[PDB]
RNA sequence: AGGAGGUGCAUGGCCGCCGUCAGCUCGUACCGUGAGGCGUCCACUUAAGUGUGGUAACGAGCGAGACCCGCGCCCCCAGUUGCCAGUCCCUCCCGCUCGGGAGGAGGCACUCUGGGGGGACUGCCGGCGAUAAGCCGGAGGAAGGGGCGGGCGACGGUAGGUCAGUAUGCCCCGAAACCCCCGGGCUACACGCGCGCUACAAUGGGCGGGACAAUGGGACCCGACCUCGAAAGGGGAAGGGAAUCCCCUAAACCCGCCCUCAGUUCGGAUCGCGGGCUGCAACUCGCCCGCGUGAAGCUGGAAUCCCUAGUACCCGCGUGUCAUCAUCGCGC
């Protein structure tokens, strides 16, 4: 009875992979990552500024 | 000559008055009680509105070839009010042009290519371009330069 | 009459370039016809995110870009030719997908 | 601003002082010479260097 | 003889040949194009050319991209190139650059990208 | 549609709009002769780099400038007699075909009321609407004071055209009378130094004030 | 959906990196590479000392061989340990080194200058070190030591200089260390030679 | 263990601004007892601590620029992107049989696309500037005076904000301040107030037709296309995991016509009925379809913002959050 309800939709459905936040989770082809997280890891993705 | 050589604004009226003769096309009972589109707020002013619509629909079959229900719905769709929020583009109703398509097909002017829409018969082609040549032979007199 | 379509995806243009050099220098050594390398429109992926971690402050955003280059090479069906393509050393960044069409 | 950058101004002195005979008032002639005589990989700075060595030659014979 | 002309995003491919004098945009006559203001600019260049060359060749141009007015600009642009190529006459080229320099030059203007802080309203449109 | 293609083909011999070739028109005032463009053009819409040059407005055609002034009349600081002149409904901006049509009809209206070239009526209206004096603040030691000032001819053209457009737009506002009629009537009143042309009146006002601030 | 594969492999690539940084912090976790073969996934770990990564008799790596195959779901991973050619050229490794030194309670100025001299003696061209946080009091401080040449902005700074950030724990809280290293080989665009 | 429990004047990074600012510094020498000063000052120029000429200083570093990305012209290569380019060959429709138009073959013309290179360098001429730096003018050229638009934004401060994302010292609880669930709330309301949309209509409202995008995005997906319902939508389903299938049409504009200036033939708020859609469920707390309904407002004082060329205004579309939901944010 202490298990969280599986949520297919709503904000509780998704979850940032790295830091574990429920806030803005960006899903450009499914990253499942927080907005604050993406900044520290984008150059490691190979992303680049232009 | 062809439809491409004449303005569409006059050609649609000519086609409408010509198709008014053939009884294959007829506005159903619900026709005078439905406005011409979801994007439209007010009913059509004239009562000939039905026969222009077919006169429009067949015209696109001469131009866009096999086109189905939804793309035609898109073409007739237009700009509509949304309260305080700004205007938005919406799609025309389905059955209004669907029954028109059935009437045109039953008249033999057009035929169906499944999975692609409906194309125009050589009979329909000859009818439309005969109307167009009539209009162009007319227009060459008031406007000589179209003779070129 | 049978041909092989090969599509090479690479984030690195140069890693693509030497692999294309390998497959093209295969062609004249093998004496088999080769249609020139077709460069597809490079696919750009754009992602924008506000710089501020909290809500305070002005609005400043960072726009990250991924450019993945796609190239096509179409070659004949020569068993000796296609036997030497799986022996090609390919970098980890590059990927190769081959279909055999008629 | 159109002030010529400092290290271009510096580097142009040596090409003059070492091969004064190899350059003329023609921009295109000097362009190839400065292309080879350095290891410049930027065509823009190559054009800049060519322009300033051209100016230096142009003021040479004046005194 | 072929000719190309770009404008905004409108691109026009024109083919000209010995013919009656008919001019067709996208297969439609030059004289019955509904925008009248666009028709005027479409018909501007050949007026200076003279009716002799107007009636000595037939021209067909296909345009795509941009708006109707961009399309008209591209059509006229390609028209001048094609016709001066056919004639190869300097005097008409002088007439064109006297009337308008873009006849054989083109307008390289292009849209600036919109920037944040009310991106919709434009690159240089900000809040209060 | 016969008038449409008619007006399309009649200016085939290089004419402004559809009619009224400009050889007849004459610039009486010596100042604006080297600054008003009267070159022969079919369509007066260059889209050119007139903005991107110091005096790119010399080469813009006069009717093109008139259309441009008509382009931008609604909503700003000015409140003529307490009126937020604003074009909420289908504003002329970004719609040059509408202004083109409106000025076409205004040219016809001017022509048939005057029985002569509307373009020469426009020239006379602008010549008679052009101010001759203004004022400016000049200081020395911080004490401002107004000083009478002469105006460069191009600025006179600019203000005259904008004032004519202002009067037309204000007249049509909120009223049954349509915009082209307002514009043609404003032009007509200005051509003859009638004081009810908003353009001519405001010209008289600015020529005053500076009259006493010499 | 090829783009759904590229970033998938990418984001998998750094999750293991951070996991190892959590794990191999003491051994000088230097860098990681991964290559794919039909046999499986060959992972290449550059470390400041593979001896501790080995642990005892390879047991440590054996544990790492398990969770990698399970937590990240990589098909038949084989682990190959290598030594970094010059850790004094690796900003991350030197940053971890200095953070560890401070974590032993060594005086910050002393460790900073010793590490800076060590790296410069290793043939680097320019070093920057910044230390932030509580260093000598209750209020935080920031201190910089720089030597040699170091571009800081523009494209070359993004590509030629190695960067490394480290967090060091103490009784009083955390201290941040930024390290930037310019290897000798790189050349600035501004550098023009004469023949 | 855990706490979105406190402590941002306990921290780390991270962000805003100062500020894309022209600035900040050091090695040695010199001056002063000394805090310190010189360099880094003075005339001209720079977008600039950019350079030019003079100097008790000579050099160097960081910053600027150089650097990198997109656009604009050309050369080469590249073809399942494009084409009665030309195209014999075949088919069809019109016609005055001349000719006009559409489909297959067809080859690379040309478009498009992505790899390399050139082109624009004060390059040349005239003047200004001391003859220097540099500035102005002129030609030619697609493009000139940093070509244009962007990315990269130091030394330090703001105990600015962020510990309510991550890591995090101190302190509090630790069957509570931990975890799970239900229900409500996070909207509620006389208002002051920042930023947006609409209205205040001739420009309009209504009926048909005509010409026009690209950003992107698409697999519990985009979905053509077929069928039905006026519609919301419902049943099937081609193609497509992507130059190949779909979102897809543009709108703004004009053409032929009706209403003709009024709080109304404007405006739709508010209110009822029925029907449709997502989610287990949408009174609190979603959207849509048709009918009836019609609110204020007819230009708005003080005050005050923004913009300088594809720029401002007008018009629409894609995209994040998302099952629906934007007058939301970013882009075309």
């Amino acid at each position: 009875y202490n298990k969280r309800k599986p949520r297919k939709f709503g904000k509780g459905a998704r979850r940032c992979i790295r830091c574990g936040q429920y806030g803005p989770i960006i899903r450009i082809q499914g990253l499942m990552l927080c907005r604050h997280c993406f900044r520290e890891v984008a150059p490691k993705l190979g992303f680049r500024k232009y | 000559a062809t439809v491409y050589d004449v303005p569409g604004d006059l050609l649609v009226e000519r086609v409408a008055q010509r198709l008014k003769e053939i009884p294959e096309i007829k506005p159903p009972e619900w026709a005078p009680f439905v406005k011409t589109g979801r994007h439209k707020e007010r009913l059509p002013e004239q009562e000939d509105w039905w026969y222009y619509r077919v006169a429009s629909i067949l015209r696109r079959v001469y131009l866009d070839g096999p086109v189905g229900i939804e793309r035609l719905r898109t073409y007739y769709g237009g700009r509509k009010n949304r309260g305080h929020a700004p205007e938005k583009f919406y799609k025309a109703g389905g059955s209004i042009i669907r029954k028109a398509l059935q009437q045109l097909e039953a008249a033999g002017f057009v035929e169906k290519v499944p999975g692609k829409g409906r194309v125009i018969t050589p009979k329909g082609r000859s009818f439309l371009d005969k109307i167009a040549t009539e209009l162009k032979k007319e227009l060459e007199e008031i406007i000589p330069e179209l003779k070129k | 009459m049978q041909k092989a379509r090969i599509k090479i995806a690479s984030t690195n243009v140069r890693s693509l370039d030497e692999v294309a050099n390998q497959i093209k220098q295969i062609a004249e050594r093998t004496g088999v016809r080769m249609s020139g390398p077709i460069p597809l429109p490079t696919k750009r992926i754009r992602i924008t995110t506000r710089k501020s971690p909290d809500g305070e402050g002005s609005a400043t955003f960072d726009r990250w870009e991924l450019r993945v280059h796609k190239r096509l090479i179409d070659i004949e069906a020569d068993e000796r030719a296609m036997r030497q393509i799986m022996r090609i050393r390919v970098p980890e960044d590059v990927t190769i997908e081959i279909e055999l069409i008629s | 601003g159109k002030i010529r950058q400092g290290f271009i101004k510096r580097v142009a002195r040596e090409l003059v002082n070492k091969y004064p005979n190899e350059f003329t008032t023609d921009f295109e002639h000097n362009k190839k010479k400065v292309q080879e005589l350095t290891n410049v990989t930027s065509k823009k700075i190559r054009n800049r260097i060519a322009g300033y060595v051209t100016k230096l030659v142009r003021m040479k014979m004046e005194g | 003889i072929q000719t190309t002309g770009k404008r905004k995003t409108a691109i026009a491919r024109a083919v000209i040949r010995e013919g009656k004098g008919r001019v067709r945009i996208n297969g439609k006559p030059v004289e019955i194009i509904e925008p009248e203001i666009a028709r005027f600019t479409i018909l501007e260049p050949l007026i200076l050319a003279g009716e002799e060359i107007w009636n000595s060749v037939d021209i067909d141009v296909k345009v795509e991209g941009g708006g109707f007015m961009g399309q008209a600009e591209a059509a006229r642009m390609a028209i001048a190139r094609a016709l001066v190529e056919w004639t190869g006459d300097m005097s008409l080229k002088e007439k064109f650059m006297k009337y308008d320099r873009t006849m054989l030059v083109g307008d390289p203007r292009r849209t600036e990208p919109h920037k944040p802080n009310r991106s919709t309203k434009g690159p240089r449109a900000k809040r209060q | 549609a016969k008038p449409l293609n008619e007006r399309f083909f009649i200016p085939h011999e290089i004419k402004v709009m559809g009619r009224w070739s400009t050889e007849d028109v004459e610039v009486r005032d010596p100042s604006l002769k080297p600054y008003i463009n009267l070159e022969p053009r079919l369509l007066p819409h260059t889209h050119g780099r007139h903005a991107k040059k110091h005096f790119g407005k010399a080469n813009v055609h006069i009717v093109e400038r008139l259309i441009n002034k008509i382009m931008r009349s609604g909503g700003s600081h000015y409140k003529v007699a307490g009126h937020f002149m604003r074009r909420e409904h289908r504003s002329l901006n970004s719609k040059k075909v509408k202004a083109y049509e409106v000025v076409k009809e205004a040219f016809k209206i001017i022509e048939q009321r005057t029985g002569k070239n509307p373009i020469q009526v426009l020239v006379w209206a602008i010549e008679n609407a052009a101010p001759r004096e203004d004022t400016t603040s000049v200081m020395f030691g911080g004490i401002r004071y107004h000083v009478a000032v002469d105006i460069s001819p191009m600025r006179r053209l600019d203000v005259a055209l904008r004032n004519i457009a202002l009067g037309a737009s204000a007249k049509c506002y909120r009223n049954k009378m349509s915009f082209a009629e307002a514009l043609a009537e404003e032009i007509i009143l200005a051509a003859n130094k009638d004081p009810k042309s908003y353009a001519y009146s405001k010209k008289l006002e600015i020529e005053r004030i500076a009259e006493s601030s010499r | 959906a090829i783009e759904r594969y590229f970033i998938r492999e990418a984001v998998r690539e750094m999750l293991i990196d951070e996991f190892l940084e959590k794990e191999l912090r003491r051994a000088g976790y230097g860098g990681l590479d991964i290559k794919k073969t039909p046999l499986g996934t060959k992972v290449i770990i550059f470390a400041a000392n593979p001896g501790y990564v080995i642990g005892r008799g390879g047991r440590r790596i054996r544990e790492l061989t398990r969770i990698l195959e399970k937590q990240f779901g990589l098909e038949n991973p084989q682990i190959e340990v290598e030594e970094i050619k010059n850790p004094y050229l690796n900003a991350k490794v030197q940053a971890v080194r200095l953070a560890q030194a401070l974590e032993r309670g060594i005086h910050f100025r002393r460790a900073a200058y010793a590490a800076l001299r060590a790296i410069m003696n290793n043939g680097a061209r320019g070093v920057e070190i910044r230390l932030s946080g509580k260093l000598t009091g209750e209020r935080a401080k920031s201190i910089r030591f720089y030597q040699g040449y170091l571009a800081k902005v523009g494209n070359p700074a993004e590509t030629l200089v190695s960067k490394g950030y480290a967090q060091a724990l103490l009784k009083l809280g955390v201290i941040g260390v930024k390290v930037a290293i310019m290897p000798p080989g790189a050349r600035l665009p501004d550098e023009i030679e004469i023949i």
